[PDB]
């Protein structure tokens, strides 16, 4: 086969990377862990090392107490019984309250509570994150683009399970947790609502969503076509273009008639990408509170 | 025209078929052999599809529905107005989207590049035809294929998504989902991190590579390199090319019944 | 405008199309305006407006750049124009290898070595790569390098390696002479016993362009080596 850059044919290493230090605290940095020979194939072998700061300690155990809540609420509808949870786990399911309880924090912990529970250490857990994307960056003094786009990501999680469930009134609205009730709150979200395909920012969220797989295919394959001459050093190719760059740009534009540059198709990257969850919050946000049926809504539009 | 540095590039070389009889450009457009064969392709579909478009009585593309033939055709052919356009665009849309892909490696060879271009675009048209021919071969009928129209064909995907139940249940349908978001994921993320280091906080100099895989080591303790992100992108995305052409492969053809039940493999052990 | 369902995909439209113009122009910062084949500028640039120019600041003292700006290929560039017409191919007036024209063609990169994080340099021979080894795969040094014409051009003496990134980027390559050269870690096969390169035959490897130390490796002259091997694909096709 000629070579096609897909498998590392030879692994190398030296003393392992500790990184750049910048203005990190190194106090929070771990150790380096071990090196893996078969992830070296694909990518990167060394493991380690991780930052874990005040806010990630928070994070990873409000993170743990939102997945032993739900881990306990499962067991408990597997009657304590450990052939029944294996068995079931993907049936199991934390509901919220029901519409009767509405926005309350009084239902009780069996029906309503332990989501509300759960829910509470599932928001400190992601938001703690997210101040650690932002915070991981600063230390080394990078841009926020990282935090920015998980941002885009959080406002869908935010609509389905907090924001919509309150524009709504009740938190009977959210989504439950678990593998296959959340996949039956999906299709049952889409039903009451007349059909989510007619909902036109959920079409903005697929074209996207297609268009991310469309553009990382394109993006990764270019790379991988001009790793030849060092194209996936993309950082020293936007300061100083090299023959794979202006390649990769010819390529694209003696097919499709226009191209990127080295810089810029990171930014149509990370928009197509970021686009996705935008839109999607926003469609999910309309529904319920401003659209009843979006079918119907879209035959009188046009 | 041609940009700044594109001269030097543009010599003789590199066709598959015709030599330089094709071995020219038309403004930013490489032509080639497969060029000409695109544009045949291509004009003589979008025609059919104007004379599909007068056949209906509209012209508001929203209301343009070119529909493959009636079950009962089964996989033979049709005539034109029923199930014939829809069977000759769809002979025209193959000729134009493989063509398009011999163009892109002509392309390749007079660059020096590698193949992985039209290689990538295989597997998004091994998923058209998974969807207008493998499947409504599988099961004996061109209606089994969805329709051009840019509503009808999502008529198309609920249709055929509530005959299986919940599609969501569907193995193969929640691999290729899980590729697809992951995907977008690492679009999202590799897009946020090259930026991040060629646009640093102000008052900054340009990262280096060694700050990307640093900030992800620091946040979540691995960081695949900046080959690895590439062929994880084109792994990411042609895997989930590949699973929904497997999920829709594997039904109405080796799986006929609702997706749900599937799973019962596992909750209906003694 | 009906409803906030319709102002809101309204205005997503007109930010969707503000979005891609913006985009568009953003990726215009290298290689525009577009020139006509004698080099001048075209008549129609489209309708996405040059961007304004943007800089960044190297590090490690290395100066700025700024983008887009004058363009210049900072090199002789051996084609010629065939037609008077625009859109046909332009033809080697030269050896388009040692020219470095076609899928031969270099960029006139800056001739410094691409720097690491700590401002030392990125690409660096194992023998002054402080602590660097093989890890797993097979290890090519000693082993021969073979062509396309299936003959011997020399063996591995080095390897040379991203120290930062930790990976393999060139084989250096000792040949009959008692020289080196480096050959593109992507552009050969590491096999049980040999080291194929598809790309050029056994003596076309003496041709690849030399580099000015032995422990560094400047981005000009990566540059000229990785455009070599690959433009062998084309141009030594009547030997492969
Ligand atoms: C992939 C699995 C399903 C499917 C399920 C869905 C669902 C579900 C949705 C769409 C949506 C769309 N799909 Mg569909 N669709 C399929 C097959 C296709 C094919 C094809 C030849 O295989 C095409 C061309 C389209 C095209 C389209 C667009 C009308 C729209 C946005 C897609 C997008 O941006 O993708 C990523 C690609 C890009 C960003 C690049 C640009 C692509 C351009 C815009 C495609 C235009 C096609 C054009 C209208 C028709 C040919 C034009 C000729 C001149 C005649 N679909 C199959 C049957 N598709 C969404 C929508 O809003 O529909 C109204 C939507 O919600
Ligand atoms: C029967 C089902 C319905 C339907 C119902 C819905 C509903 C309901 C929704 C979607 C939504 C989406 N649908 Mg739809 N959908 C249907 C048919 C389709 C088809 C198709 C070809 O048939 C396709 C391709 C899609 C595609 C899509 C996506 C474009 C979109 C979700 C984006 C995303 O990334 O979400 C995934 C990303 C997220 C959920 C964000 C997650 C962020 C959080 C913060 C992550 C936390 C992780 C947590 C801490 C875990 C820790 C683990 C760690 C490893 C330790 N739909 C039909 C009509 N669809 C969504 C949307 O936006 O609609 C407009 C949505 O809510
Ligand atoms: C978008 C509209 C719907 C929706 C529709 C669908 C559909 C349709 C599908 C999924 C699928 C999945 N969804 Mg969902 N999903 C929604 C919102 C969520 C939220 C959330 C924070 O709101 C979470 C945590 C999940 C989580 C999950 C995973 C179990 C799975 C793969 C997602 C993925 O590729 O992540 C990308 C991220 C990564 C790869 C990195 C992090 C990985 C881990 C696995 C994330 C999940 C953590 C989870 C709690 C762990 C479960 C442990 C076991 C039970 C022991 N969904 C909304 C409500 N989702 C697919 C599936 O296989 O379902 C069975 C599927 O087919
Ligand atoms: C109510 C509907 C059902 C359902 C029923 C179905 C059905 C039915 C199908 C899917 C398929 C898919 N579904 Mg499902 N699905 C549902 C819910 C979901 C949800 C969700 C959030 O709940 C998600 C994320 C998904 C996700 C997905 C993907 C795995 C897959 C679509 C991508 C694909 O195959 O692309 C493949 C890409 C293509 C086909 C595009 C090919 C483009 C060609 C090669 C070139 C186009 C060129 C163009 C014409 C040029 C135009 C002009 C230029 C623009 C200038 N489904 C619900 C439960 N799903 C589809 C699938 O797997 O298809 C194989 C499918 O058919
Ligand atoms: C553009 C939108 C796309 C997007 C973007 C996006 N997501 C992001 C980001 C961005 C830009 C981040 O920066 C952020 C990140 O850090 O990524 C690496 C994140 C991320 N997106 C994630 C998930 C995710 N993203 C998703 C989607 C998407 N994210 C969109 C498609 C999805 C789905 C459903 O599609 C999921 C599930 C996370 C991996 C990460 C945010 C991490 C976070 O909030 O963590 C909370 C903290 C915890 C500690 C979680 C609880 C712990 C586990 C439940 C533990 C269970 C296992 C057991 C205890 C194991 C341990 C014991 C053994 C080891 C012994
Ligand atoms: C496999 C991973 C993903 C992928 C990859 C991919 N696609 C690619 C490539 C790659 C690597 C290309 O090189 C190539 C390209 O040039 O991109 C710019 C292409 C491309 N992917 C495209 C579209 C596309 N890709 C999609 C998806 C994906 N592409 C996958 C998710 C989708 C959807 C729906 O998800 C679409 C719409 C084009 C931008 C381009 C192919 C351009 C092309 O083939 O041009 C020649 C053909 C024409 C100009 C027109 C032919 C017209 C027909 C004769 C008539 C119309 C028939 C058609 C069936 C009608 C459909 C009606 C709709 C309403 C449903
Ligand atoms: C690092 O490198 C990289 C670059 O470069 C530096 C790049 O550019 C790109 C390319 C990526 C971009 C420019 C980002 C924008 C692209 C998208 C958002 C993906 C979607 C793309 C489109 C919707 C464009 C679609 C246009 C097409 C398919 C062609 C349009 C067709 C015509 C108008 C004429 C058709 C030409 C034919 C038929 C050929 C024959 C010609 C004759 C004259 C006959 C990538 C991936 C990259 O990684
Ligand atoms: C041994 C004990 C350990 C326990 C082991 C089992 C734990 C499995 C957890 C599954 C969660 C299901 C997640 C799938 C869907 C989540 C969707 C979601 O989070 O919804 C948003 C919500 O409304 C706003 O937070
Ligand atoms: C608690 C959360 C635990 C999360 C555990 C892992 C999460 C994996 C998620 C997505 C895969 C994409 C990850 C890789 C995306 C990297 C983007 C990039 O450019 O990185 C390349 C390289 O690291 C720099 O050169
Ligand atoms: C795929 C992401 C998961 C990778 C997380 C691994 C982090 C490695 C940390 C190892 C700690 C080393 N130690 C024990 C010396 O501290
Ligand atoms: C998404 C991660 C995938 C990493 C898995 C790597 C699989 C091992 C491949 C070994 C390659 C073998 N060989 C001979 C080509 O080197
Ligand atoms: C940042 C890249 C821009 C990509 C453009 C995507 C446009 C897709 C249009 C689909 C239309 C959906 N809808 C409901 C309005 O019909
Ligand atoms: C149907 C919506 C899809 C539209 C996307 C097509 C973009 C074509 C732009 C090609 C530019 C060609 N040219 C001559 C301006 O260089
Ligand atoms: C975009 C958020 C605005 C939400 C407006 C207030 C929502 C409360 C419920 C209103 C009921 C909507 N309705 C009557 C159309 O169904
Ligand atoms: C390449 C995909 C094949 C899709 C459909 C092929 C069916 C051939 C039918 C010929 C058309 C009959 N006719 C001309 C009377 O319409
Ligand atoms: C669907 C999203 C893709 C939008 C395509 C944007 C078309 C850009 C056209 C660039 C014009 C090329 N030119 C003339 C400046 O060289
Ligand atoms: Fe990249």
């Amino acid at each position: 086969a000629e070579y096609q850059n897909i498998f590392t044919q030879v692994q190398v290493r030296g003393p392992a990377d500790l990184g750049m230090t910048e203005d990190v605290n190194l106090a929070n940095r771990s150790g380096v862990g071990p090196f893996s020979t078969l992830l070296g194939w694909f990518g990167n072998a060394q493991l380690g090392p991780i930052y874990l700061g005040s806010l990630g300690v928070l994070s990873l155990f409000s993170g743990l107490m939102w997945f032993f809540t739900i881990g306990i609420w499962f067991w408990y509808q597997a009657g304590w019984n450990p052939a029944v949870f294996l068995r079931d786990l993907f049936f199991f399911s934390l509901e919220p309250p029901a519409p009767e309880y509405g926005l309350s924090f009084a239902a009780p912990l069996k029906e309503g509570g332990l989501w509300l529970i759960a829910s509470f250490f599932m928001f400190v857990a992601v938001w703690s994150w997210w101040g650690r994307t932002y915070l991981r960056a600063q230390a080394l003094g990078m841009g926020k683009h990282t935090a920015w786009a998980f941002l885009s990501a959080i406002w869908l999680w935010m609509v389905l399970g907090f924001i919509r469930p309150i524009l709504m009134g009740s938190w009977s609205e959210a989504v439950p947790y678990g593998i296959f009730s959340h996949l039956d709150w999906t299709n049952n979200f889409s039903l009451v609502h007349g059909n989510l395909f007619y909902n036109p920012f959920h079409g903005l969220s697929i074209a996207f969503l297609y268009g991310s797989a469309l553009l990382f295919a394109m993006h990764g394959a270019t790379i991988l076509a001009v790793s030849r001459f060092g194209g996936e050093r993309e950082l020293e190719q936007i300061a100083d273009r090299g023959t794979a760059a202006e390649r990769a740009a010819l390529f694209w534009r003696w097919t499709m008639g226009f191209n990127a540059t080295m810089e810029g198709i990171h930014r149509w990257a990370i928009w197509m990408a970021v686009l996705v969850t935008l839109t999607g919050g926003i469609g999910i946000l309309l529904s319920g509170t401003v659209v009843d049926n979006w079918y119907v809504w879209g035959q009188n539009h046009g | 025209a041609l940009l700044s540095f594109e001269r030097k590039y543009r010599v003789p070389g590199g066709t598959l078929v015709g030599g330089n009889l094709f071995d020219f450009w038309v403004g930013p457009f490489y032509v080639g052999f497969f060029g000409v064969a695109t544009f045949f392709f291509a004009a003589l579909g979008i025609i059919l599809i104007a004379w599909s478009a007068v056949l209906q009585g509209t012209w508001n593309p929203q209301l343009i529905s070119v529909y493959p033939p009636a079950l009962e055709y089964g996989l033979g052919g049709a005539p034109l107005a029923k199930g014939g356009l829809w069977q000759i665009i769809t002979i025209c849309a193959t000729g134009a989207f493989v063509s398009w892909a011999l163009r892109e490696v002509e392309i390749c060879r007079k660059l020096g590049i590698g193949y992985h271009i039209p290689f990538a675009f295989a597997f998004a048209i091994l998923a058209y035809l998974t969807l207008v021919l493998f499947r409504p071969v599988m099961m004996g009928a061109w209606g089994y294929a969805f329709p051009y129209g840019i509503w009808t064909h999502l008529d198309w995907v609920s249709n055929t998504g509530y005959t299986y139940g919940n599609f969501h249940y569907n193995p193969a349908h929640m691999i290729a989902i899980t590729f697809f978001f992951t995907n977008a994921l690492a679009l999202a993320l590799h897009g946020a991190l090259v930026l991040s280091a060629a646009n640093p906080e102000k008052g900054k100099e340009m990262r280096t590579p060694d700050h990307e895989d640093t900030f992800f080591r620091d946040l979540v303790g691995y960081s695949i390199g900046t080959l690895g992100i590439h062929r994880l992108g084109l792994l990411l995305s042609l895997s989930a090319v590949f699973f929904s052409a497997l999920c829709m492969i594997i039904t109405g053809t080796i799986w006929f019944d609702q997706w749900v039940d599937w799973w019962q493999w596992w909750v209906k052990l003694p | 405008n009906f409803d906030l369902a319709s102002l809101a995909i309204y205005s997503f439209w007109i930010f969707l199309a503000g979005l891609i113009y913006y985009l568009q122009t953003e990726n215009m910062r290298e290689g525009y305006p577009l020139e006509n084949e004698d080099g001048t500028p075209a008549a129609n640039q489209g309708p996405f407006p040059l961007p304004k120019p943007k800089t960044f600041i190297l590090p490690h003292g290395r100066g700025t750049l700024t983008v887009p700006g004058p363009e210049s290929e900072d090199r002789p560039i051996a084609l010629a124009r065939t037609a008077v017409s625009e859109g046909f191919p332009h033809a080697p007036t030269g050896d388009p290898m040692k020219d470095g024209v076609g899928p031969a063609s270099w960029v006139a990169r800056r001739d410094l070595p691409e720097l690491d994080g700590h401002g030392h340099n990125k690409i660096k021979p194992m023998k002054a790569a402080a602590g660097f080894h093989v890890s797993a795969g097979k290890n090519p040094i000693g082993l021969p390098v073979r062509g396309c014409d299936l003959e011997i051009a020399g063996k591995v003496v080095d390897i040379w390696v991203d120290i930062p990134e930790q990976m393999a980027r060139f084989l250096e390559v000792e040949l009959k002479d008692g020289s080196t050269r480096l050959l593109p870690m992507q552009m050969v096969k590491v096999q049980s016993n040999r080291v194929h390169v598809n790309a050029l035959s056994s003596d076309l490897f003496a041709g690849i362009p030399t580099i000015k130390s032995p422990t560094e490796v400047t981005l000009l002259e990566e540059d000229k080596i990785c455009g070599y091997v690959a433009g062998g694909l084309m141009y030594a096709a009547p030997k492969r």
